[PDB]
């Protein structure tokens, strides 16, 4: 029956309709949503393509109820209730939801525009106006060399060293003695991790 | 009086509580169509406790669609026996079969059933104190003994009989027994229960018990395609169509109250509360609201209507007003006066809007029937309706008298609602209190609730013959004793005014005489008791025995584990009384050795056996045992879940939860999982399960 | 097609008023309702052809990958134009070409 | 690739006109295969209409819910099925009796128009339109998407007892419905063959299933020109059909019990 | 509360001590209440 | 029109039923076998052309040769239900008739479907055997198909001789299901064995045997 | 979007950053800057004119 469009986001248990997340980002009216998706009012076919999505996404009206709706399915525990479930949903929308476009407030318009662009591209592909993307296209592929791999491994090892030195400082403050910071850190962590990963080829701890 | 619309309301609001009850056909194993042995596993989930309401079984006028018509009481007894084996076969309990019979209930329930019997009036032979119940008790006793002695699977079954002599309302005895079990610290909190009843009110009764592992068996009302054609032409069909009342296995339904508990947890969690939201207390308040909307005790409120979704109206009202409260409306059997005062005040503000809406709804309905096919004139839509109503009902023109009567209405109504709440949560608090008026007041009258005082008088259960003559009308004097007949129908009696042949009928703006107002004078206890005690001395010994209340009976099998211990104590050490507490069967109470019971005697069927009805052979008393039973002493029982309560598996999956907020399957019955808590957030189990 | 709400900026849906026996457009995000001037409610045709030229741009002339023909342009009579097949990727799309002139900046067919 | 091979009668196989008639009569055709345009209009007046093009038509017909469902067909595809629009309207009426009032234009109309009314109703009208488009079947055996004519060369003895080649006509149909095809008059029900041996067993029997499966395996083996002795394939098909039903070629002791 | 691998390690180090304490006196069951950095009760778990 | 097609299909079903009865060892007159479509229409269809399903009901008796070969071949009755959707009074009358005049096997033919009540009621006509057939399934005689070799039901003595010759148990023979269309056509029973003569490209003729499940 | 029916969207490293009116001079200048060495030679500049 209805040809609905849904979004799969991290840290949720099931898909969410596009109108729901659009309301969650902070655009309530349908006209603004259509203006974000569509770019030509004469394209009535694409306009009615998403009409089922418009009509099914009606029980959600404003931003707060959308945030409650998305936080309801956001896995985690139960009993959080609205007063902080809305905060958790806002955090899920801010970080881990398109982190590359932005990670700070005041740039949600960019996120809405990119989401509209993605939905428009999907609709153009579905309306047979553009060929589906070829996943064999070598121009849309990358080769990780020693640089990025060593960078990721060093990031992991350095956060491990940071946690270890934080624990050592917390333990040493209780004794209240002047630490030299030279015997505090264990240089064997980074060296051992890098040596093991390079020797065995199993990338990771 | 009870409404299946409440069942309709639950179906149209919470449809996931319904299951169609797998009919226990004979099991075909390796080509053998074995009749379902009672020891065979139940394909409908095992049940621990099964409480029977005999008012739903032995009561022919409740099911007059077919033609039982037993000319002899033998046919009645045998048919009731067969129905009992059918229901216990399809339910298959394992621990306790509480056979509960109606007795003498408190005074307000006496008024309710007095109205019921007056409008109802052998169909009328089902009433405690009559010889019909006298034979019924003995017949049930013999049937229980026969089943315990004969069925190999009934070794661990103990049958507790509360005959018509024992006072108490039918389901009230189950409630008292449940509270008595709760009062024992050794009670098992996971003991699943089930009550075979027809009244929808039992739903809330389950919520009264605060035992989530509770279910109700009912007849499938939605699926009767009733026919009354010739008795021989049903031979045409064998599978699709049969005689739906005599030759077809009647379908049933199961109402699981744990799913309803999960629901009421969902939609009653209102946002922005000054105090933490408790699902227990909120459920108690919801049951309170359901009782306020209408019950067999209190009269009909002139603003709340069940089929007009007044339950939903009050749920919404609670939703708006709870954020402004500092506490719940009621707590563990007692009322919080300010909270209920504020809620009634909010409904008073909404009263004018509700009355106007009812006026337009009535006019639109009348317009609809126009195209589809004591002088009234109150004009509730017009202003001044309260004054005209009070002038019509009371014929008193004094505004001060009306105001004082309204204040007394408020105080008596608060006392009665508290009485009903304590009656359903803490056992009977008063056997003598009754509501002293025929009508319910307006919510606008509920002001200054903290000033009013609450009091009760416990008293004693009424005499069976006194109660019979207080409940039997002049048209059914056959069951009433001939000695008191002169006190009931003779015009020279000092209490003849209590039983007028013709009484005023108050329609109260209703639509069907089923829910009309039977305006009748209230019974004066003093002169009535004096008159009945004047002629009480002329009764015979059998009549006096039938006018004497007694204690509970427990019947136990010879092969049962608790039988040798009871023998070794009572019949060897000579101890007159013994204390149970918890046992292997879950029963608890005081055991008295029965002297009337003969150890070497033989128990014979009190029913003339009829051929083709599985002739009952006589069985000696050597093969079972019977004791006098009492419960633990009455105590103040809290309304909260017990420790170690294991929840079931959640039936809802993110669909009903969203829909309610925004406008076989037998695995959801038992205690799924072993932990009484559930993992969440950052626990060890939660973190292991999530990743 | 369809209209938007004048103050709600919301989606309008058709409905009937029987006191007047008429068709109107209404928004239940609001209470506004306006006179519908067309009894048409829905269109669906199984045979579709639109999407032939698709997104042609005035900058298509400087595309180096497109082949350049020598066809005589109709109105400006130029002898320099590019050509390309239909942009619709439907399975039964015709192979007839569209010719865009580099002088007058317009497209024409091969008829 | 479900497929049916249909052999025509002796006199039909030598003629192309009767064979084309049979092919037209067997090809499945539903409402969607002929309908072109579907519309929903607001038509409050029962006697008259809002649409100008249907004015005289209602005057030709008459002489409720106001929502009207309008159906327009394609003339070429309409005539290509050798049907009449009148019997199409009759079928549309009889599938839903008189609860859905239906009227049809004249056969000579420039536009083939069918108007339906029922006696909020947008959603039910849409679902009824979908049901009409997806269920209303006009002509043909269900499950037959396409039929192809094929010329077959068969060796037949002459009056002198000499074998000679002869060219006849037959049909190859996408989709499998063996019983209905065999029941069609003008079709040689004693020689109809299918490449789906499961429904061959469900229709013909176990022995015919063995024969058909041997034919299929022989075709697969001999497509490239390789030769395999008949006895091996006969043994394989006998193993596969020995139990009275098809058996797919696909996947106790205490010492082994303790060894596990 | 638990949010990382070191959290399981510390929790099972505490679990060993509490299990030893219950095993000494023969306590058949153990119950934990989980608190965050704000001393707010988060979860309650039971073990044998 | 459609009425002519319906009458033709009904006549084809009647011819297939007669062929099955003849193949089951019963005696059918040559005139009954050679009843043309026009004669069937004249003797069955009325002025408006509707058929009379009660008229095609008939009684058949085994031939003396078949009775000698198969001693268990009793009387056979064939009835066609008038109603498209069968009313259960039809086979109620069927059952009481079979009981009252003691027919061995009765074959009931329905048009669209039979309610499961009658389906599980018809086995209670012991010792008589009742078999059901859909009228649609009887349009085409599948026994005349090229891919279907001839099946001949073996007598008890022939079956015993076969088992002795091959030194077999009853379970070691190739099996055929009771719901197999050929088995339904022949009216097989459990334990009975059919001989199949089959064209073979290595020996010309081949003989096989299949025992009903 | 109503007035910008002819504007060309600009993507940097896979994220939409803005729109431009005349892209021919923009791409010419960017290509000239990359060729002159002002921009890193490995920076990919692509102008897909179809959309
Ligand atoms: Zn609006
Ligand atoms: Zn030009």
């Amino acid at each position: 029956t209805g040809r609905t469009i849904k979004a799969t986001l991290p840290y949720v248990k099931q898909d969410i309709p596009i109108v729901i997340v659009f309301r969650a980002l902070g655009v309530v009216p349908d006209g603004e949503i259509l203006q974000h998706i569509c770019y030509d009012e004469n394209d009535w076919q694409m306009l009615e393509m998403l009409k089922p999505c418009i009509e099914e996404g009606f029980v959600i009206q404003d931003k707060e109820v959308a945030l409650d709706f998305i936080g309801r399915r956001g896995s985690a525990a139960l009993g959080i209730r609205r007063e902080k479930r809305i905060q958790y949903a806002k955090d899920i929308l801010q970080k881990e939801l398109l982190p590359h476009i932005t990670q700070e407030e005041g740039f949600e318009t960019r996120k809405t525009f990119f989401l509209g662009y993605m939905v428009n591209r999907l609709l153009l592909c579905a309306l047979e106006r553009k060929d589906q993307d070829d996943r064999d296209h070598f121009g849309k592929k990358r080769l990780d060399l020693a640089g990025p791999l060593l960078a990721n491994l060093f990031r992991i090892l350095f956060r491990k060293l940071t946690r270890e030195i934080y624990r050592y400082m917390q333990r040493c403050i209780e004794t209240d003695r002047d630490f030299n910071l030279n015997l505090a850190v264990k240089s064997t962590t980074i060296t051992s991790g890098l040596k093991y990963s390079l020797a065995t080829g199993n990338w990771g701890e | 009086m009870g409404v299946p619309a409440l069942f309709r309301w639950l179906s149209r609001k919470y449809p996931k509580i319904i299951s169609p009850v797998i009919q226990d056909e004979d099991v075909d194993i390796d080509g053998e169509s074995r009749p379902t042995r009672y020891e065979d596993p139940n394909p409908n989930g095992e049940l621990d406790n099964l409480y029977l309401d005999m008012n739903g079984i032995v009561h022919p006028c409740s099911h007059p669609e077919h033609k039982p018509v037993p000319e002899t009481e033998d046919e009645m007894m045998l048919d009731v026996f067969a129905y009992t084996e059918n229901v216990i076969m399809m339910a298959r309990p394992r621990k306790v079969i509480y056979i509960a019979v109606d007795g003498v209930a408190p005074r307000a329930k006496m008024n309710q059933q007095r109205s019921r019997r007056f409008r109802s009036a052998d169909s009328n032979a089902i009433t405690p104190g009559t010889p019909f119940m006298h034979r019924l008790a003995d017949s049930l006793r013999y049937w229980a003994a026969y089943k315990l002695t004969t069925d190999p699977g009934w070794s661990g079954i103990e049958v507790i009989i509360s005959d018509a002599s024992v006072p108490g309302q039918g389901q009230h005895k189950i409630m008292s027994y449940v509270r008595s079990l709760r009062s024992s610290p050794k009670h098992d909190p996971n003991t699943t229960h089930c009550i075979y009843g027809l009244n929808a009110n039992l739903i809330f009764l389950g919520l009264a018990t605060h035992e989530p592992h509770f279910k109700i068996l009912r007849e499938d009302v939605f699926a009767q395609d009733k026919k009354s054609y010739s008795l021989q032409d049903q031979l045409r069909m064998t599978d699709i169509e049969r005689q739906e009342l005599k030759d077809k296995k009647t379908p049933f339904l199961w109402l699981h109250l744990n799913i309803l508990r999960e629901y009421l947890q969902i939609e009653l969690n209102v946002p922005g509360l000054s105090f933490p939201f408790d699902l227990e207390k909120s459920i108690d308040d919801w049951v309170f609201i359901c009782f306020f909307c209408g019950n067999n005790f209190l009269p009909h409120l002139p603003s709340l209507d069940v089929r007009d979704n007044s339950i939903t109206t009050l749920v919404t009202i609670w939703k708006q007003i709870l954020p402004t409260m500092k506490g719940y409306l009621t707590t563990d059997g007692y009322l919080n006066l300010p909270a209920v005062e504020r809620l009634l005040a909010e409904l008073a503000k909404k009263e004018d809007y509700i009355f106007r809406k009812r006026y337009e709804d009535e006019k639109r309905s009348l317009e609809n029937q126009k195209r589809r096919k004591k002088n009234e004139e109150i004009r509730l839509w017009e202003p001044g309706y309260r004054k005209r109503y009070y002038e019509t009902k009371f014929h008193t023109k004094d505004p001060q008298k009306v105001k004082k009567i309204a204040r007394n209405m408020v105080q008596k109504y608060i006392e009665g609602v508290s009485w009903v709440l304590l009656y359903y949560y803490q056992g009977c608090p008063s056997w003598n209190w009754y509501y002293p008026y025929h009508y319910a007041p307006f919510a606008a009258d509920f002001v200054n609730l903290s000033e009013l005082k609450i009091e009760f008088v416990e008293g004693t259960p009424f005499r069976p013959y006194e109660q019979l003559m207080s409940v039997l009308p002049a048209a059914s004097s056959h069951n009433l004793p001939d000695v008191f007949r002169s006190l009931m129908s003779d015009a020279n009696s000092e209490i003849i005014d209590f039983y007028p042949e013709e009484f005023p009928l108050d329609m109260n703006g209703k639509k069907v005489i089923w829910q009309a107002i039977p305006l009748l004078p209230f019974i004066d206890e003093n002169r009535l008791l004096k008159a009945v005690q004047s002629k009480y001395d002329q009764l015979t010994e059998d009549e006096k025995f039938r006018n004497t209340n007694r204690s509970e009976i427990l019947v136990l099998g010879r092969s049962h584990s608790h039988y040798p211990t009871l023998v070794k104590e009572l019949y060897e050490e000579g101890k007159d009384s013994y204390e149970f507490q918890v046992d292997s069967s879950g029963v608890s109470g005081v055991a008295i050795k029965l002297q009337s019971f003969d150890r070497s005697g033989v128990l014979r069927l009190p029913v003339k056996q009829l051929e083709g009805y599985r002739h009952y052979p006589d069985i000696s008393n050597r093969d079972f045992l019977m004791v006098e039973f009492k419960q633990l002493p009455k105590s103040h029982a809290k309304s909260m879940i017990l420790s170690g309560l294991i929840p079931h598996l959640r039936r809802l999956t993110q669909e009903d939860k969203d829909s309610i907020l925004y406008g076989d399957f037998k695995q959801y019955i038992g205690p799924h999982g072993k932990s009484q808590y559930l993992p969440r957030q950052g626990g060890y189990k939660a973190f292991i399960q999530i990743h | 097609s369809f209209r938007f709400c004048l103050e709600c900026n919301n989606m309008l849906y058709p409905k009937e008023d029987k006191e007047n026996q008429r068709l109107l457009y209404s928004c239940r995000n609001c209470d506004y309702t306006e006179l519908a001037e067309d009894p048409k409610v829905y269109r669906h045709e199984l045979i579709t052809n639109i999407g032939e030229t698709a997104g042609i741009v005035d900058d298509i002339g400087q595309d180096p990958t497109l082949p350049r023909s020598d066809k005589e342009c109709p109105e400006c009579h130029s002898r320099d134009c590019v050509f390309f097949q239909s942009q619709q990727r439907r399975k039964d799309t015709n192979m007839t070409l569209f010719y865009v002139c580099l002088n007058c900046k317009k497209t024409f067919r091969d008829e | 690739t479900p497929a049916l091979t249909v052999y025509l009668d002796r006199e039909i196989a030598l003629d192309i006109e009767k064979a084309k008639v049979i092919q037209s009569s067997i090809e499945y055709t539903t409402l969607k295969n002929v309908t072109s345009a579907t519309e929903i209009y607001y038509d409050p007046d029962p006697t008259s209409t809002v649409i100008e093009e249907d004015f005289d038509t209602v005057e030709a017909y008459f002489s409720q819910s106001p929502w009207l469902l309008r159906l327009e067909l394609d003339r070429a595809r309409m005539l290509d099925k050798q049907l009449t629009m009148n019997q199409v309207a009759d079928k549309i009426s009889e599938v839903f009796s008189d609860d859905l009032f239906v009227m049809w234009s004249e056969d000579n109309a420039d536009k083939l128009i069918i108007r339906c009314r029922v006696i909020e109703e947008d959603q039910m009208l849409k679902r009824i339109e979908a049901h009409m488009l997806d269920l209303i079947a006009l002509r043909g055996i269900p499950g037959i998407s396409k039929v192809y004519m094929v010329k077959h060369k068969v060796s037949v003895p002459d009056e002198s007892g000499e074998y000679k080649n002869e060219e006849l006509w037959a049909l190859e149909t996408d989709g499998i419905n063996l019983a209905e095809v065999m029941a069609v008059p003008g079709v040689d029900s004693s020689r109809t063959y299918s490449n789906s041996f499961v429904e061959i067993l469900s229709v013909l029997g176990i022995e015919a299933t063995r024969s058909s499966l041997y034919k299929e395996i022989l075709n697969v083996i001999a497509f490239d020109g390789s030769y395999v002795n008949y006895r091996h394939m006969a043994l394989l098909v006998d193993v596969m059909t020995s139990r009275g039903y098809l058996m797919a070629i696909t996947r106790t002791g205490a010492l082994m019990r303790c060894s596990f | 509360t638990i949010n990382q691998y070191k959290d399981m390690i510390a929790f099972e180090k505490k679990l060993f001590r509490t299990w030893a304490q219950c095993f000494l006196l023969g306590i058949p069951k153990i119950i934990y209440g989980f608190r965050d950095d704000n001393c707010i009760l988060r979860t309650v778990e039971e073990f044998s | 029109e459609d009425n002519n097609r319906i009458i033709s299909r009904l006549w084809r079903s009647f011819r297939t039923v007669k062929e099955m009865a003849a193949d089951r060892g019963y005696f059918i007159s040559q005139e009954e076998m050679d009843q043309s479509l026009e004669e069937f229409r004249s003797k069955i269809c009325d002025s408006m052309g509707n058929p009379q399903r009660k008229l095609m009901s008939f009684l058949a008796n085994p031939t003396p040769e078949a009775l000698e070969k198969y001693s268990d071949l009793g009387t056979l009755w064939v009835e066609f239900c008038d109603e498209p959707s069968v009313g259960i009074k039809t086979m109620r009358n069927f059952c009481l008739r079979i009981q009252e005049k003691n027919f061995s096997t009765g074959i009931f033919i329905y048009q669209n479907n039979i309610t499961p009540s009658a389906n599980k009621m018809i086995p209670t006509v012991s010792p008589a055997i009742i078999e059901t057939f859909q009228e649609s399934d009887l349009v085409v005689n599948i026994t005349h198909h090229e891919l279907v070799p001839k099946h001949i039901r073996l007598s008890d003595g022939e079956k015993s001789q076969l088992l002795q010759r091959y030194k077999l148990k009853e379970s070691q023979l190739p099996r055929i299901q009771r719901e197999d269309p050929v088995a339904r056509y022949l009216g097989l029973k459990r334990g009975q064995v059919v001989k199949i003569i089959r064209r073979s490209e290595t020996s010309g003729r081949y003989a096989s045997y299949r025992i009903c499940l | 979007p109503a007035q910008h029916t002819k504007s060309t969207r600009i993507f940097v490293n896979g994220v939409w950053t803005g729109i431009h009116r005349d892209p021919s001079m923009l791409v010419s200048t960017m290509r000239d800057l990359r060729r002159s060495g002002a921009i890193s030679p490995e920076v990919s500049i692509i102008r897909d004119i179809r959309e």
